[PDB]
């Protein structure tokens, strides 16, 4: 998928709140985690 | 890592390893020396079908 | 079982008066279906009123066909603003035992396996009605098993007669009878199929030599006090020696490479023997008392430990 | 950290690949199977052939050298795959089984298993008999025909450290043509905990036989499912009473009446005898005479249509199925994938 | 049809086709209508042109039969015709009215006690859809590389005919009908 | 092939017509390809000889044929009574000049 | 004249995807059957004597 | 009840169950309760149904018991004082006879197959 | 799902059709080695 310990560091931080599972067809990479899943670690 | 089979409680223990022949080429020999006792008696057992 | 045991909810609304919640607090332990394994129910679930079919009211026999198709849970507490129940499938707490409390007129004694039936006992049929919410909580009655094979027995034969005394039960001596009431025809053909079905697979070809031994019992029950009292003094096949003379068929088909007798009989305990659990259900509870007796009186707790 | 049960057996890799099937699969143990052609030799319906399953069995062991070892489920679906509904994901689990496990002509083997189990039945050992659990993979270490294979045999599958700590834990993998549930085909569509079972199909006719296994998720209890698996099978249960019953030979026309017990026991003309007087040729030989044939019946035993046994549960409020391929090499799968599994085995039942 | 129907028959069924318990009363008239039909069998094949007679499956079956005694004209025969004794070649007719004949292209499935039917390799004709004995209003009739015959009513009730011990066609009247309508295999 | 000769001794085809043909005596009782003999667990020793798949398998390397034959699986056992074709368990470290 | 069957009728559940031993029932229409008439073959008028 | 075989084969491996003189007499009460409950059980479905062995074998003893399966189609003798005595007999034996299993073994550290003698490990269902 | 009655295609299931005692003596059943046709 992505690697999780780049985003433990980020860059630069969103603002604006929005549901991203509506706009899915522009992303190559799409996961949805419900509290925590196995596979984060 | 710990389980436990039997009253008594298995401590197996694992280590993980590797192995890199840093060799190009040959670099190691076996070389038969003796014989010691056959295994097999040289005998006659005529096979069936 | 799960790591940590399973314990249901089962929610309790806000207006109830408390001379209705001081009355459920006799409801330590108890017996409760529920449909699902959720945890958290209503008790809109709970009730009769949730049990009622489409227009038809049920009787005491087809109350039992519904049961097997829920699930048996158990009381372990009513706290104030719920219910908190175990069910008897999944698992039964930490320890595996679970608090229970009498509602027969029967003792129970230690080892027996308990299965639960409907209060079909007259001078039984008690029942904590809600009159805040309408509610009717039906608790079924715990009994030992094998006054629970005769009860379905005895109620399954009162409705072929119908069709077409019985009301007398016995246990250390004590009269105690049931109630007799009209019975719809849907839950007794659900019955008799499930008997019929269940018995005709027990004919096997291997049941034509046994049918030949019916005269040596009735001569060797002259002989051995064992053997009259097996028959029965009410019995059938008394009256079958005095008519009818049965012998073997004469030859087999392939006689050698095969045990008639022995298919017989893995097929007959296979369906008859299996018979006590296709009328009523499963027989999953039963006693083991550690420290306290061993008779528990009717009204009083009696741990339970699990059992197929 | 909760608890559960582990394994560890020694086992020919004859016909299961840890290599290829990684961490998360059922398991299917056998018995020796040199009791095999005497079960065979003895519970047999009269007027079969006993002695063509030491021919089928043999062929299969004639055949992997071009002990009682065990069977992943994967090799056991696509051995009856060519009996399923989704014939496009049929043709992928037999697409990757000859394609990742370690041997040669597999192609030999599941004409042949499959062939087996298409005399299983004729020869009348069930294969649910022959069939049993076993645990689900959490490690394994492989050799040349052998493998240590480390299971669970109660449990939840969630818990058991895997060896690698780079993925720690597991899933338990299924493929897409047997995971059938109960739910949705049904109606009931609520909130609750649900059970696994697994469930063979017989259909037995004149060297016309087959084998359906699934992994059925329900929330019915044992003691409820024998209608479920007659609702859905009922030409089954038809065809099993009606083309099972050949060549027993039966005694036509009748030569039974009816039984009088009830015709003589309400009249006082009716000739008796005591105890004292049975078997006696001068009491006896004036009574009436009895001959049942059962020759030809359907027994129960030749109206079998399917064979259940308990697996497990799923514990939360609602079942987290989900549905994914993952890449076996170079062959991708129709998978569901079934999460936080616990395991609790139960006996077989037949649903004759 | 005589030597087969000469002593009172029970005409069990050759092929599977469940029923329903209304369709107990459409084959309670197929009993009624069963003589009647038989005799417009050998009326409406008496009733064709001898020009137009050698387009059904019967003098195709003939045909394919004394050329063993090369492949008949037009190739209305399967590829498979000549491999084993169970692909038959149909005929259709009409049960109610008038009965005809119902066939573009003579029709060849294959079967197998009972047996069941299945079609085979290959502008559009209704009756090619169904089986033999599958419907009402197809009246089934069908032969062999063996020249045996079947005629399958509705529901697949059926009886096998034997047609070759009957022909009596000799040798030059043969030989003369063979290489005006068939072709010689290359 | 028979129109050729001989590697060994190049003046003859063969030296056995009963062994060295295909579809000879000698093929139709120790090949594992046509499967005579094995449901005995007894070790014909001419196995690896005569059977054509096994040879044809083998790749042609010479650097690595000769390391390959130091630890070959031997195809007999020594735990077994008489002498037993292996059991898929066990492995030998064998060396086969064979 | 009514076909002799030993098997008076049975009640199949089908669920869609589980068809198995697949076999074909017998088509009637949906016309009433006095409207399915015995079949008629006129004679010519003239005899081919 | 061939009074009024012992072959097993487990494992591939032949057991022999007959060695008889005492063990014919000690298990005679397994024997005089297994006959009877069929017996019982036998003729009274045989009264009730007067008809079971009468019908043809395979023409109409098939009809009979297909409508059996199916859901949706719906002096004196001691006859409805039987069914209820024998359910209970026949109730009783259903528990003493089926063997309910407690343990299973999951072998660990060790022999696959556990012989005569050994120290097996064991767990019960959880 | 669907529900359907359903009878089964057994081959004990024959059929029983009545002949008139002069069907067979028809002109076409019984046709001579020339006709006119």
């Amino acid at each position: 998928g992505y690697r999780y310990a780049a985003a433990m560091v980020p860059t630069g931080s969103l603002l604006s709140t929005i549901e991203v599972a509506s706009h899915r067809r522009l992303f190559d990479f799409f996961s949805r985690v419900r509290s925590d899943a196995n596979s984060l670690y | 890592a710990r389980h436990e089979t039997g009253g008594g409680v298995n401590f197996t223990l694992t280590q993980p390893r590797g192995n890199v022949d840093l060799g190009v080429g040959y670099t190691a020999v076996v070389a038969t020396a003796t014989v010691r006792n056959p295994v097999t008696d040289m005998g006659n057992l005529p096979q069936n079908f | 079982m799960l790591a940590d045991g399973f314990e249901t909810d089962i929610a309790i609304p806000s207006g109830i008066s408390r001379p209705d919640a001081a009355a459920l607090q006799r409801c330590e332990g108890r017996v409760v279906f529920l449909p699902t394994i959720r945890r958290q129910l209503t008790l809109a679930d709970v009730a009769h009123e949730s049990f009622v079919s489409g227009g038809v009211s049920p009787d005491t026999l087809g109350l039992l066909l519904a049961y097997r198709r829920r699930f048996p849970a158990v009381i372990t507490r009513v706290l104030p603003t719920r219910i908190v129940a175990c069910p008897l499938d999944v698992g039964l707490t930490h320890a595996g035992t679970v608090n229970l409390r009498n509602t027969s007129p029967v003792d129970l004694c230690n080892g027996d396996p308990i299965s639960l039936v409907p209060p079909v006992f007259e001078g039984q049929a008690t029942d904590v009605r809600l009159d805040s919410l309408d509610l009717t909580l039906r608790f079924p009655v715990p009994l030992p098993s094998p006054l629970a094979r005769e009860i379905v027995a005895r109620l399954v034969a009162r409705g072929i007669r119908d069709l077409n005394d019985l009301n007398v039960l016995y246990y250390n001596g004590s009269r105690l009878s049931l109630l007799a009431d009209v019975q719809q025809l849907g839950p007794v053909n659900a019955e008799l199929r499930s008997l019929v079905l269940n018995m005709v697979y027990s004919i096997t070809e291997g049941t034509t030599i046994i049918l030949t031994l019916i005269p040596r019992l009735f001569a060797l029950s002259a002989q051995d006090g064992y053997v009259n009292a097996l028959l029965q003094m009410q019995s059938v096949t008394r009256e079958a020696a005095q008519l009818i003379h049965p012998e073997a068929p004469a030859l087999m088909q392939d006689g050698e490479r095969r045990l008639p007798l022995y298919e017989a009989l893995v097929a007959w305990l296979t369906h008859a023997g299996q018979l006590g659990d296709t009328l009523a259900l499963a027989p999953v509870v039963r006693v083991c008392t550690f420290d306290g007796a061993a008779v528990v009186r009717s009204g009083d707790m009696a741990p339970v430990i699990r059992y197929p | 950290s909760p608890r559960h049960h582990l394994t560890r057996q020694v086992i020919l890799t004859d016909l299961c690949q840890p290599n290829a099937d990684r961490a998360g699969t059922l398991l299917l143990a056998l018995r020796h199977p040199a009791d095999l052609p005497h079960l065979a030799h003895q519970r047999a319906p009269p007027g079969r052939q006993t002695e063509r399953l030491g021919e089928a069995w043999g062929q299969l062991m004639e055949a992997t050298a071009l002990r009682a070892g065990l069977v992943s489920f994967n090799f056991l679906v696509a051995a009856c795959a060519a009996s399923y509904d989704a014939r496009d994901a049929a043709d992928a689990v037999r697409a990757h089984v000859t394609a990742n496990y370690r041997g040669t002509r597999v192609g030999a083997r599941l004409d042949r298993f499959s062939e087996c189990l298409r005399a299983m039945v004729h020869t009348h050992v069930f294969p649910h008999e022959v069939m049993r659990f076993f645990g689900g993979l959490v490690s394994w270490v492989t050799q040349d025909e052998l493998a240590s294979v480390t299971a669970v045999c109660a449990g939840p599958q969630e818990a058991a450290h895997t060896g690698h700590p780079g993925r720690p834990r597991s899933a338990v993998i299924l493929p897409a043509c047997a995971f059938v549930d109960l739910d949705a085909e049904l109606g009931l569509g609520g909130p609750g905990a649900a059970f696994l079972y697994l469930v063979f199909t017989y259909r037995q006719r004149r060297d016309q036989e087959l084998c359906c296994v699934y992994v059925i998720k329900s929330q019915l209890p044992p003691r409820g499912l024998e209608p479920a698996l007659e609702r859905l099978f009922g030409r089954l249960r038809i065809t099993n009473t009606i083309h099972g019953t050949e060549d027993m030979t039966p005694p036509a026309p009748n030569r039974n009446p009816d039984f009088p017990l009830a015709g003589l026991a309400a009249n006082p003309q009716t000739p008796r005898c005591s105890a004292g007087q049975v078997t006696n040729p001068q009491f006896a030989d004036r009574l009436y005479r009895w001959q049942p044939d059962l020759r030809g019946r359907p027994t129960a035993r030749t109206c079998t249509y399917a064979a259940f046994a308990e697996l497990g549960m799923m514990p939360e409020d609602s079942p987290r199925c989900l549905h994914r391929t993952e890449r076996f090499g170079a062959v991708s799968v129709p998978v569901v994938i079934l999460e936080g599994v616990v395991w609790r085995p139960g006996e077989w039942r037949a649903c004759a | 049809i005589r030597a087969a129907l000469q002593g009172g028959p029970r005409i069990s069924q050759r092929l599977r086709y469940d029923f329903g318990p209304d369709q107990r009363a459409w084959l309670g008239e197929v009993t009624r209508r069963f003589p009647i039909l038989l005799e417009n069998l050998m009326r409406a094949v008496e009733g064709t042109a001898p020009d137009a007679f050698f387009h059904t499956a019967y003098a195709l079956a003939v045909l394919a039969h004394l050329g063993g005694r090369v492949v008949p004209l037009g190739d209305d025969l399967p590829a498979r015709f000549a491999d084993s004794d169970g692909h038959y070649v149909f005929d259709y007719y009409s049960t109610s009215g008038d009965t005809l004949r119902l066939n573009n292209r003579p029709i060849a499935v294959a079967m197998d006690e009972q047996s069941k039917c299945r079609f085979m390799e290959a502008p559009r004709r209704v009756c090619e859809q169904y089986l033999p004995g599958e419907s009402y209003a197809y009246l089934c009739l069908g032969f062999n590389r063996r020249l045996c015959g079947i005629v399958v009513f509705p529901g697949g009730f059926a009886f096998t005919i034997n047609i070759a011990a009957y022909l009596s066609l000799s040798d030059p009247v043969a030989r003369a009908a063979v290489l005006r309508f068939c072709r010689k295999v290359s | 092939d028979h129109g050729q000769s001989d590697p060994s001794r190049a003046f003859a085809a063969t030296a056995n017509p009963w062994a060295s043909q295909r579809f000879s005596y000698g093929d139709l009782l120790y090949n594992g390809a046509y499967h005579l003999n094995g449901a005995s667990p007894v070790l014909s020793p001419c196995f690896k000889f005569f059977t054509s798949a096994d040879i044809a398998a083998k790749h042609r390397c010479l650097e690595r044929l000769i390391v390959e034959t130091g630890s070959a699986v031997s195809t007999a056992t020594a735990a077994s009574d008489v002498q037993f074709k292996r059991p898929p368990g066990c492995r030998e470290l064998v060396e086969d000049p064979c | 004249m009514d076909p002799y069957c030993p098997f008076d009728a049975l009640d199949v559940w089908e669920h869609r995807r589980f068809i198995v031993a697949d076999s074909r029932n017998f088509i009637t229409p949906e016309f009433p059957r006095d409207f399915w008439m015995s079949p008629v073959f006129n004679l010519p008028r003239e005899t081919a004597a």
